[PDB]
């Protein structure tokens, strides 16, 4: 909730705010109007490299446990 | 980029039709564990003969 007062959603972390002193199911449904809402900003298209950059390079290491591989 | 190698531990199984019997053992020279060898021989004295 502090991440999202960074970015300037002032009023969307008043809801959540609001909601917790109470943890009801009652009032649930506003929780997941936001989240349904969230999803309707839009695509987020990118060049190819750019977007498969931070999947394919990854650290890969020799410091595992081998003992945990072989029941794998 | 590197990537780890990973060897498991595995054998080589066989069905029952294809075991091949062992071969024939045959030998082509003799057992040897004992050779000559020409050594120099010296008298009682000590010296050389």
């Amino acid at each position: 909730l502090d991440n999202m007062r960074k970015a300037g959603l002032t009023d969307i972390p008043k809801m959540i705010q609001d909601w917790l002193v109470d943890c009801s199911i009652e009032k649930f449904p506003l929780m997941a109007k936001i989240y349904s809402w969230s999803f309707h900003v839009g695509f987020r298209k990118q060049k190819m490299l750019d977007a498969a950059l931070d999947q394919l390079k990854t650290e890969y290491t020799e410091d595992v446990d081998d003992e945990m591989y072989r029941e794998y | 980029k590197t990537i780890p190698t990973f060897e498991p531990k595995e054998s080589i199984l066989k069905k029952l039709e294809d075991i091949k019997p062992e071969q024939v053992k045959k030998q082509t020279k003799l057992f040897r564990i004992f050779e000559p060898r020409q050594l120099p021989v010296y008298r009682a004295n000590g010296e050389k003969e």
